[PDB]
Order: C-alpha cells, then structure tokens, then sequence
C-alpha cells in the first residue's frame, strides 16, 4: 500500500505554490464547488420546461432512431451509436461523491497485468526507438501561453505577466533548479524558482452518462462510476472501495428542493489537476514544435482537421480498426518513465531538466473537497516524492504520452498477431528509424491513425492482412488482451474525436464514411460541462463564448450526419413542444449576440464585417475554445483570435533555453 | 388443386384441352374487393370479356378498372 | 497461315486442340459431360497497336509508367523474364542504395570539395546526365533503365535543394504485346507489381524536411546530403520487399478460382463465407477470362497447393493484391468481344453448305508514313543517340506506299 | 419453376399516431359488428337452437356501440379461393364417380373426398377451440 | 495463338462447361470449356457428331465451323 | 366547401408558410392520412391523372414556395 503523505491541507508548502492572496488562499480553503450551469445566458441546467424538453427529445428520438454499429462495432444505417438519454442528468449539478486519486495503479497495472517493461527486448528496442525519434530533430520556434490562463498551481494568477515571469525565470535557471532537485534541493527552486510543487484536484464534467431504457418497466439505468475513496487511494489500490457516487437529484429535491424529473441524474464527476507551469514551458517549447514536426515530418496518422482529413486517408484501407482505451491515464507505466530519462540522457537531453520530468512526472497532489466534509488533504512529500499517479492533466504533454504507448501497443500488436515475420525488417535501432520513419509516412500494410487515446487503424493486399483479421477477430472478442499494458478492446460503436465512421453492407473502410457526431452535436447544445460566469466585462474568462456560432454551423458541423436536417426537424419541434417557441429564432439571435458581443472585442475583421475571417474549423474552435485545452492543438486557430485566446513568448530566451535542454 | 390433377385418370389428351388451371388471383379480388364492388362479378366479365354495361361512373369503369390490372 | 482437316484437326494440328492445353490424348479426345455453368466475361483489354513515346524525364520519378517500361523491355530485351530483372534491380538497389560510399562520392561530384555544403550558397554546377556518367562510371546494368532512375530518384530528393539546375529529359518507346498470354508472364505481372511498391517508398516518402536542414538558409551538408539521402534511401529499401512470393500468390488465386470453376468436386477446397466473395474476388468471379491460367498452370506445372493457403487468408489480402488491381504491365483489362473486336469471319462455302472454306482474319493498317534517321550521339557511352528523321526520303517511300495501301486491302485481299 | 415469391404485408401502426392525429380514409373502415350467429341441434325430435351476442364471445361488457373494426383484405382472397376451389373439387370428383368408369377409379376420388373433408374438419377446430371460438363452444 | 480464338469463341457462344477430364490419369485438376452454340441440321463437320440440336462441343473451333460468316 | 377538402387543408398549409416568418407558428398542429394500394399499375388514363398530377406538382408548388422570406 504505503500511503502516499497525506499532509494537512494547511502546510507552508501549500503556500509555496499559491500567491496566498484572494484566489490562492481560497483554492487552499476552497470548498466543494456547485452550480447549475448558465447553460445558456439567461438559462441555467435547471430548468424543468426545458427538462420536459430532454424528455421528448432523447425519449421520442431515441424511439425514431435506435443506433446503427454492427456485430464488429463497426457503423451503419443512421450511424446513432448512443442513447439520447445521456442529456437526462443534472447537468449543472455534478453526481455526488467523488473518487480519491491513487499513487500507485502499478499493482493495479499489475491486476490488468499491464507489464513492467518490454514485452521482446525487441519491443523494448521499440520503445527506444519511439523515444530515439520523438526525441530527435528539432526546429525550435517562439513558445506560446493561453490568455487568461491562471497560473493555477502555484500562484493562481490570472496574469499573463505573472506567468512570464515564472517561465523565463524558469529559461534563465532551469538548469540550477533541476540540478538542486537532482540535488533534491525540491523546495529551495520551489521557493526561489518556485518551480514544480504539486497538483490540485479540479473536476472534467461528464457530460452524458449511459442511460438505458428498460424495455419491461421503463428504468433509465445510466452507468454507474465507480470510484477509489481515500483508502483505495494511498493503499495504491489496496485497501479502500470502488464505488459509484450518488446519482439522485431527489437528494437535491432534498436539500436544495429542486424539482426532479425522471431519468436526470447528475453529471460524472471527472477529476483533472492542475499544476505549475515552469516546467510546462519546456514542454510546448519542444513539444509544440515536435507536434509540428510528426505533423510534419509524418501527420498522416497524425494530422487531425476534416474528417476529410483522415477519411481521404482511411477509405484508401483494405481494413481498419477503430481503437478502444481502458483508463487513458493511470496507466501510464513508470519504467517508461525509466526508459524516457534513460535515452533522454542517452542522447544528451538535460539531466536537470529529466530530473525536472520526473520531479513533474511523480509530482505530489491535492485534494479539496471532493464531497462535502471531505478533502482538503494535501498530498505527498515534495521532498522525496514518489507518486506514480498516472497521467496528471497539468501535463500538456501527456498527450504525447498516450498517443505514444497507444500506438506502441497497436503496432506492436500488430508485430505480435499480424505481422511477426515482418519484424524481420526490423532487424535494430536504426531498422526501428526507417521504419517507424516509414510507418508514420504510412509506407506500411499495417496501419493507423492515432492521436492519445483516440485512434483507428489500416490494412491492405500485400502479405500480412489475414492475421490483421485474426487479430481483429480475437480482440472484437475480447475474452483476453494480449496487451500487457492496456486494456484496449475494439469500440463497439467506435469513432475517431467524433469522426464516426460509417460502413455499408460491404462494411468497408472504402465503404460508408466517417460523420460529425449529430447527437454529439445535441451534447454542445445541451450536454457541455460549463458555465460562461456571465459576471464580467470580457469572455475571455469565461468558459464558453459563443453557442450561436455552432447554430448557424451545424450542418458545416455535424451536418455530416446524413439524417442531420431530421435532427433539425426534432429540435425545432420538440422546443416548440418546450417552450413553445422558435429555438431557431432564439439561437439564430443568440448567434447575431455572439457577433455583436465578439464585435467589440474584435478590430482587425472591422465593425461587424462579418464572420469570412474565420474557418468552419475555427469556428467550431470559437463556439468551443475549450477543446482546444484537450482536443485542438494551439496552432489550429487562426492568428485573429488565436490571439485573442493566446499570448506569444519569446523565441529567444526559448531558443538558447532548448538550447541548453537539448543536446545543443 | 395440383393434387386433385391425378383425378382423373386417364390421359386424354387431344380431345378437350388443356385447362385455365392457372388463375386464382388473390390480387383481382382484393383490388375490387377493397371498395367492396365483389370482384366475383367483374370476373364473369372477362368470361365473356365484353362487359355489361352498368352504366354508371362508379360502377361500369370500375369493372374495367380491374380488367386492365 | 496454314490449313487443317477438321475431323481430323487432333491428327492434324494436333497441339492447337486445345486438348493439347491439357495434357490429355489418350484413346479419348477429352471431353464428356458434366456440370457447373458461367459465361467466364470480362476479359482483359487490347494490348495491340497503341505505341507511342513516353518521357522518362523528370526526376519527379512515377515508379507506374517505370514499370510498365520494365515489362515493356523485357519482353523486348535481352534477358527475359521481368522477374529475373527485377531481382537485378534489387541487387543493385543494394549495391547502389544500400551502398552508402558511393553516395559520399556522388556529392563529391556534385558539390563536393571541402567543407561541404559549402554553407548557404547556391551553386548546381550539374547536367543531370553527368551524375549518370559517374554512376555509370560504377556498377553497369545489363539494362540501365532504373540506372537513370537512381539518378532520378538523386534529383527528387536533391530537387528541393538548389541542384534542379540540370533538368533535361529523357524518352523511351513502347513495345507492342499480345493477347495477353502466359501465367508467368503474369507472374512478371505481380513481382512488377510489387515494383510498383517495391520501388515507390524510395520513390516517395523522401524528404520535404531538410533545406537542405535549415538553419537558416539552409544548409551545411558534408556527407550529410549523401548520409540523409542513402540511409534513408537504404531505409526506403527495408519497407520495400513485398513479402509475398510471385509465383506463389498467383498459383494460390488460380487455384481457389479454377476449383470454383470446377464440376467435379471442389472438396476442402469450395465456395464458402469470407473465404470468397470478399467485395472483389468475386468481381473475379466476374474475370474468369483469364482462364488458361489454370490449364497451363496444372500443365506447366500440375498440382496447384495453396501451400501458404491459410483460410482466413486468402481472402484478406493476397487476392486483393492481385496484379490487375495494381495495374502494372500491358496487362489490359475490359469487358467482352473488344478484344474480338477484331475478327474477320467468312463462312464462304456452298450446298452442303458448310464445309470446305471458312476464314477468319483482321481488319488492318496502312498509315504509309515510315522513317528513318541518323544516330546522333552527343557523348559516347551506350546508345542515348539522339536521331532526326529524314524526311526527302522518309516522305516519298511513304508516298510511295500511299497506291500500296489501296492495294492488298486485305478484307478484300481475303475475298481472294 | 415454383415461385420465389415473399410478399406479405402488414398493418399500419395507427394508434401510435391517431393518439395524436386524424385519419381520413375514415369513413370507409365502417361501422362494424356482426353476427348473431345461431344454430340448431335436432336431438331427436327437438330444435334447441341457441345463439349469442358477439362481444361477450370476446368476454368483455357490455355491448358496444361505436367501436369500429377496419374492413381487412387480403385473406378474403385466400379464403373465397379456398372456398370456391373446393367448389371444383368435390365438383370434379362427384362427377368422376358419376362415371369414370371402372371402379378402380371410384372409390380412389370417393376415397379421396373423404380425407378432404377430413382435412378440412381438423383444420377447422384450428380455427376455433384454441382461442376464442372455445368461448362459443362454452 | 491459343488465346486466340477462345476469345472469339467468346461471342457465339456463351455456352460453358465442360469438366475436369481426369481420364486415367491424373486427377491434379484438367478442365477446360464448352460450347453448345446453335447449329443446322447436318454434320459432316466435326468428329463429334452431336448434332442434336448443337454441337455440345468439345472444342472451339468448331463452334466457328458452325458459326454464320 | 370541397367535396374533398384535402387541398382546404393545403391552402391553410400555404396560409402557414407564408405566416410562419411572422409571429403565427403558435397554432402548430398536426395532420395525417393514410395510404391507399394500387394496382400493376393499369390505365394510360390514369397516366393521364399521373400527368396533370405531374402539372400539379409544379400547379402547386409555385405557390407552395418561392412565396416570401
Ligand atoms: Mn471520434
């Protein structure tokens, strides 16, 4: 077990970290946060007319449109994959208690028996060669910070130049500071360079959850969460509970009194943390460009635009498969952690900056009140930590993490029951250097697309398919996983970041099409997570911008979905049956807000000039920033807003600072 | 019916035919049977084909209604 | 042309009797009676007449056209079949690509002096032609042809650096083939169509990266041109294999559609789920006219083993991989009687009334025009000779042909 | 050839929307409920007809006035080809005893109407004491 | 040369199959085609003298020594 | 009166689209009718039908659309 330090909330190292002001102290103190949504202005999530609303739409809908995904999890006919009846919760209030993050699932890696290590030292050679090439050339260019982003852990500031400061100090002595960490210094940089600290606990809002109708009496069966408590947490996973939260909103007709109409529950609980930056820096430093540079050098399983984008690539396929990821980020093994720093330092990567990763990497956390009269536990020992909590979100770079391993174990497992023979060409590092070189230009009958978690993958004539189909077969059945890493299944109803793609009879990946999911589209009308905090003079704060944006680009949108105009149909009419009134109207002025509220805050696309300046893309970006923060990478915006959502930094003092985190 | 054909023996076979054997539609009837006319009259009708001049609009036409079909 | 009793024809043109296709004489002229029908459809194009020049040309390199000229020049060639070539070809990729000291030499010859790449500064001092001189200098082909493409594929890479500067171009004639027959040709067929790929991931995937690395401009390269092109290149050649044997894979697809074919008992071999009309084998259900390929297949060899049968495969991918898809070769490909479309047929004859004469033959050409040239040579090495026509002559033997073309229509010759 | 032939069609789900909306073939559907349906048995010397009122063959009461049955199709067709075609059975036979010729014959389509009549009978309590006609028997 | 004049044995006619002619020996597979086209009335032409009708026929050849100009 | 509204109900449907942009959706309804089976199908008069009908699609929809937004 041993438990990862539970440190009382009140520490002088939880002060460390925050600028122990109004926001800082209050994090410290912050208590369980609750609140319908503003679901739109003017519109909380509470709204029982509206509710009523849910009623008729996932209930009637679902009735007209049962899903279309096959045996194989592949996709036809309507291509609905999903109950409707995942808007039906409290959507503004979140389901209630919460889970208590381990410190270590490597027993819990050890249960899926996720390995500790190479599978062949073949793989490991991979795993080596996968960092040989993700740490390999670079074109270093100016780094760049989110506007308004606080600075969280530590400080919390919303400044900008807050978060200046803390990076370039971070350029000017990263090196010291690592070094006293390799020094085990932790809290002297952390006080001085305040660099690294700790997580704190904050909440992804699980939008849907998976109701299901009960066909002989009606129930609205939605998944249950189960979850760690604190125990099941510090006892890696040893002692403590799994369990689901409470879902019923009658404890709100309870206390809050609320109304409650059937089937709404409350949105899961998700739990992300955030955490210090100075570090961070580094990482988009390098990475961002190194995003450019698979984007470059390969994109192909990588690029991530249109569904055109990627279908242009897929329909190409003999075969394909669709991935499906067991618990993205705990998962994450430490000797990876291991092989990283190894062939960091192997190839010269600065030892005070892994040790900078690793200090990250095992970062100690934080928690605040994950129900009420809970939480408010500090977490490990920033003095020797050691937590091998799985995949933080304060990282951006996990990103990198997950779409590495995931395609490791896919490819690998394609050596392993597609293409072992074929291995044969893989015969060292440098085979693993053309290769892998080759396989994400895709010159390769085993294929992929990938990005984190989320991916597919791609097959052909030539003499390795049939065992793709085997391996196909035998994973679509899943009784066992032969990956010692993960838990990935095949996706029954499997998609792409929404791109659902389609097949016909023939049941191709040159057949049917990927589509923009519509009722993913119900979800961004209605099934979001947050709330704007419409109490202030800029948006840019706010969570979420301009809703009628996605109105008016709906079939720009997720009028991929074929039945989309029927969906415009039931909306329409089901509002009319709502509030009786227009939705359309009531949007399409929501929208014409969206322009007038954007205008001001826009200069160069003068006055109201109208919306040319922007991408379908970026307008799905602008009535949806927030994805960007774990779906869009930065650079997808254009330059306008991109702007005025981010801020520059210097290519500078970042250029001689990689300078000196890479081997030259 | 096809089982009644071994009655009778025996083969003729010159002297008389043949035989209509063929026709029992189900859709005739139900064509005319649906604005209750009785098709079983229309099919006399076609024994002689001529028809018999109902004269009515939704009587005679409606005979020859079916006889087209 | 000749002539034959018919009655009599397997005493006469006893191999043309089909039955000859198989290794059937016996007492019995094969034949009987027996089972499982379907018009065989859909047969593959007319590879005759259609010559014409193509340009080799750009460095820019399409490995499909390069392909089509393999086959074009081993039939016409001094070394049949393709697949010997193209195992030539892969020794000297080996000895070229996968040979990275030859490389060092040819930037030497480019840019090389010292120092190299001589920084930022342009300088492409190269016809593209003298790179092929210093490779030719290196190890001869029987059959240059991918000689130039080496070099070709030394200009697509070295094409976003400043070395487009020599930019020629380079042309080759077609060849005329026929119906088109032989299952091994067919096997020259599927290992060109591994060309196709076998070749292609060195003739693509390349680099945009590098100008020529920048640092801006970009770049200082040494050896670096020569080291990032080869070990690439030499990497290209690892993914290039295409595994699957030539003969093989064809003996395999002839065989599950031959025992489809079959009246008498598939047995373990059959029709069944997956195992067949898999969205295209089926469309070879609907390809049956290369049929043949199974009569030479059990008589230029005999049983026909699936040997890497499996039953998931194949299915899954082999037949898929099948060569008409990849499109190589004067392989051609069509529906029905176009291929007939040239026929001639005359039953002639009288009373009886069938039998005495009956021909067949073709309708035909006179375009007159016909030419000649000297072999101007710019530089001595093999044949590159440039020629021009010699048109006070090339026109009036042609004109003199013009009358020659009214005479012997051969349509009406067959009258006679 | 014997038919391929798979056509069979259904009845439209109505009540799912007419909960909602009006239909307009209506009237046509009709009104519409028969039949009285007595019936004697001549034990010996004696009548003893009975009969019974339709809706309570169904269980339920009272009577009603208003509900409305549509007019199905269809199976009249099978039903009257049912009907008349065993016109031209027992037409046939009984005229192939009246002479054809040569008795082997004779009793073979005599034999034969038997178990016609036979089958029909079993068929018939097929269609009614295995729900609801028990009720009528009742 | 072969390859020849099946394809327009082709067209007249798509008459097929035939069997595997194993005869004596042996069964490593032996099938090629035939052709019933549609024929007069007299045969002598073709060893095979199936007239009945057609010519069945062994070889395609004959189909032509059958066939219309 | 019509003896066969139908087409009442459809005039109201054109009152309704014209309407629609204007503050007048609040009556919102709705209005069903069943099919009817037709035969092989028969008569060139009734193509007759089928082709003023045909005049009626576009009798009908000039009407029933360009309108106004
Ligand atoms: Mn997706």
């Amino acid at each position: 077990p041993r438990r990862a330090p539970a440190f009382p909330l009140s520490d002088i190292k939880a002060q460390m970290l925050f600028a122990n002001n109004i926001k800082a102290q209050q994090a410290s103190k912050r208590s369980f946060k609750e609140g319908a949504i503003e679901t739109y202005e003017g519109l909380l999530s509470v709204d029982p007319r509206f509710l009523s609303f849910k009623n008729e739409l996932s209930r009637y809908l679902t009735d007209h449109f049962p899903a279309n995904v096959d045996e194989y999890g592949r996709v036809y006919g309507n291509g609905v994959r999903t109950n409707f009846f995942g808007m039906r919760h409290m959507n503004g209030f979140p389901m209630i208690p919460a889970t208590w993050p381990l410190a270590s699932n490597l027993k819990k890696r050890a249960d899926a028996d996720l390995a500790d290590g190479p599978v062949s030292e073949r793989d490991n050679l991979l795993f080596r060669a996968a960092v040989r090439l993700m740490f390999s050339d670079l074109e270093p260019v100016p780094l760049k910070i989110r506007k308004g982003s606080s600075t969280c852990i530590p400080y919390f500031s919303n400044d900008m130049g807050t978060k200046i400061e803390i990076a370039e100090r971070a350029l000017e002595k990263a090196e010291e500071a690592g070094n006293l960490m390799l020094q085990g210094k932790f809290d002297d940089a952390y006080q001085l360079h305040q660099m690294g600290g700790a997580y704190y606990v904050v909440y992804r809002a699980q939008s849907t959850d998976a109701i299901t109708l009960d066909p002989k009496t009606g129930k609205f069966v939605s998944k249950d969460r189960m979850v760690a408590d604190f125990e099941y947490a510090v006892t890696g996973g040893e002692q403590g509970s799994l369990f689901a939260a409470s879902k019923d909103a009658s404890r709100l007709k309870e206390q809050y009194g609320i109304d409650v109409p059937d089937g709404f529950f409350c949105e899961r609980r998700r739990t992300a943390m955030g955490g210090p930056f100075a570090l961070n820096a580094p990482i988009m430093a390098v990475a961002q460009p190194v995003r450019n540079k698979i984007y470059s050098k390969y994109a192909y399983t990588f690029h991530h635009t249109t569904r055109l984008n990627k279908e242009e690539k897929v329909k190409e396929w003999s075969l394909c498969v669709a991935t499906d990821v067991s618990d993205h980020d705990t998962f994450w093994p430490g000797w990876l952690r291991d092989l990283i720093c190894d062939e960091l330092l192997n190839m010269g990567y600065a030892p005070w900056w892994v040790k900078l990763f690793e200090t990250s990497l095992k970062l100690p956390v934080y928690v605040g009140a994950p129900a009420p009269e809970q939480g408010h536990t500090l977490l490990g020992d920033p003095s020797n930590p050691d937590l091998e909590v799985g995949l933080s979100s304060g990282q951006g770079a996990t990103d990198l993490m997950g779409t590495l391993l995931m395609s490791i174990t896919y490819l690998v497992m394609q050596l392993d029951h597609t293409a072992p023979h074929l291995n044969s060409r893989i015969k060292d590092m440098p085979s693993a250097c053309r290769f892998l070189d080759s396989y994400w230009q895709g010159h390769e009958e085993i294929r992929q697309i990938s990005k984190s978690d989320d991916a597919m993958l791609g097959w052909t004539k030539g003499r390795a398919l049939v065992g793709g189909h085997r391996l196909f077969e035998m994973l679509k059945e899943g009784k066992v996983n032969p990956s010692p890493y993960m838990k990935i299944s095949y996706e029954h109803g499997g998609a792409f970041l929404g791109d659902i793609l389609l097949y016909d009879s023939r049941r191709e990946p040159g057949s049917a099409i990927f589509v923009g999911n519509i009722n993913s589209m119900l979800n961004n009308q209605f099934s979001p997570e947050y709330g704007v905090q419409s109490g202030v003079r800029d948006r840019s704060k706010r969570k979420r911008p301009f809703p009628g944006l996605a109105w008016a680009s709906m079939k720009d949108t997720y009028g991929a979905c074929p039945i989309y105009s029927d969906v415009l149909e039931a909306i329409e009419r089901c509002w009319w049956n709502a509030f009786g009134e227009s939705y359309r109207a009531y949007r399409e002025d929501m929208l014409k807000r969206d322009t007038l509220e954007l205008s001001r805050y826009v200069a160069s696309m003068a006055r109201q000039a109208g919306l040319a300046e922007l991408t379908p893309i970026d307008l799905e970006v602008l009535a949806d920033p927030n994805k960007l923060q774990y779906k869009w990478t930065e650079a997808d915006v254009s330059a306008n807003i991109h702007e005025v959502l981010m801020h520059g930094v210097s290519v500078e003092k970042t250029e001689r600072f990689l300078r000196s985190v890479m081997p030259r | 019916r096809t089982a009644v054909y071994e009655a009778v023996s025996q083969r003729g076979t010159v002297n008389s035919n043949g035989a209509e054997m063929t026709l029992g539609f189900p859709s005739v009837v139900e064509r005319d049977y649906a604005l209750d006319r009785d098709p079983m009259v229309a099919i006399a009708a076609l024994r002689t084909g001529i028809v018999d001049e109902s004269l009515e609009a939704r009587a005679s036409n409606d005979l020859k209604r079916s006889m087209f079909n | 042309g000749f002539n034959l009793k018919v009655k009599d024809l397997n005493g006469s043109a006893r191999g043309l009797t089909q039955a000859f296709a198989i290794g059937e004489l016996k007492n019995q002229l094969s034949v009987g009676a027996l089972q499982l029908p379907l018009q065989f459809t859909r047969t593959f194009s007319a590879s005759m007449t259609s010559e014409l020049l193509w340009e080799v040309g750009k460095g820019n390199i399409d490995p499909v056209m390069y392909a089509r000229l393999f086959f074009q020049y081993a039939q016409a060639g001094g070394a049949l079949s393709v697949d010997e070539l193209v195992n030539q070809f892969t020794e000297y990729h080996q000895s070229t690509a996968c040979n990275p000291e030859i490389w060092r030499k040819l930037t030497a010859y480019i840019t090389g002096s010292s120092n190299r790449a001589i920084k930022a500064d342009a300088v492409g001092k190269v016809p593209p032609t003298a790179i092929l001189e210093q490779l030719r200098t290196l190890a001869p082909s029987e059959h240059e042809l991918f000689h130039h493409i080496t070099t070709d594929f030394v200009c697509h890479v070295l094409s976003p650096l400043g070395f487009i500067l020599p930019d020629a171009a380079y042309v080759y004639r077609v060849g005329r083939t026929a119906t088109y027959p032989n299952f091994y040709a067919l096997v020259d067929c599927v290992r060109a169509s591994d060309l196709r790929r076998m070749l292609t991931a060195l003739s693509s995937v390349d680099s945009k990266m590098l100008q020529a690395t920048f640092k801006a401009k970009g770049a200082l390269a040494p050896a670096l041109i020569s080291q990032h092109l080869a070990n690439a290149a030499t990497t290209a050649f690892e993914r290039s294999r295409g595994n699957f044997d030539a003969n093989a894979v064809v003996s395999s697809v002839l065989t599950i559609l031959g025992r489809l074919w079959s009246p008498s008992t598939p047995k373990e071999l059959d029709p069944s789920a997956r195992l067949r009309n898999t969205n295209g084998i089926d469309q070879l259900r609907s390809n049956l006219a290369l049929f043949i390929a199974y009569q030479d297949m059990v008589k230029q060899r005999g049983r026909a083993e699936v040997i890497f049968s499996d039953e998931e495969l194949s299915s899954t991918i082999i037949p898929w991989f099948i060569e008409a898809m990849s499109e190589v070769s004067p392989f051609k490909l069509r529906p029905i009687n176009e291929t007939t479309s040239y026929i001639g047929q005359t039953s002639a004859i009288d009373h009886m009334g069938q039998p005495s004469h009956v021909v067949v033959y073709e309708d035909w050409q006179f375009a007159k025009e016909i030419t000649a040239f000297t072999p101007v040579k710019l530089a001595n090495n093999s044949n590159q000779r440039f020629l021009d026509v010699e048109p006070g002559i090339s026109d009036r033997m042609s004109a003199t042909l013009a009358p020659i073309g009214n005479t012997f229509a051969v349509s009406a010759f067959v009258k006679n | 050839i014997q038919p391929s032939e798979v056509l069979q069609a259904k009845v439209l789900d109505l009540a799912n929307h007419t909960t909602s909306i009006h239909i307009w073939p209506w009237h046509e559907a009709s009104t519409e409920f028969a039949y009285e349906d007595a019936y004697s048995v001549t034990i010996r010397n004696k009548r003893y007809t009975a009969e019974v009122k339709e809706f309570e063959l169904l269980g339920l009461g009272q009577r009603r006035e208003r509900v409305r049955i549509l007019k199905p199709t269809v199976a009249h067709a099978i039903i009257q080809m049912w009907y008349s075609w065993f016109v031209e059975d027992d037409r046939t036979l009984a005229a192939a005893r009246r002479t054809s010729r040569d008795d082997a014959e004779k009793l073979a389509i005599d034999g034969r109407r038997m178990q016609n009549a036979v089958t029909l009978l079993r068929k018939i309590e097929m269609i009614g004491t295995t729900g609801i006609g028990a009720s009528a028997v009742h | 040369y072969y390859a020849a004049v099946m394809h327009y044995a082709v067209a007249h006619n798509p008459e097929v199959v035939v069997s595997e002619h194993q005869g004596v020996a042996a069964e490593q597979g032996s099938l090629y085609l035939v052709w019933n086209v549609r024929t007069e009335l007299r045969i002598p032409v073709g060893y095979n003298a199936i007239e009945g009708g057609s010519i069945r026929t062994p070889e395609p050849l004959e189909a032509i020594a059958y066939n219309k100009p």
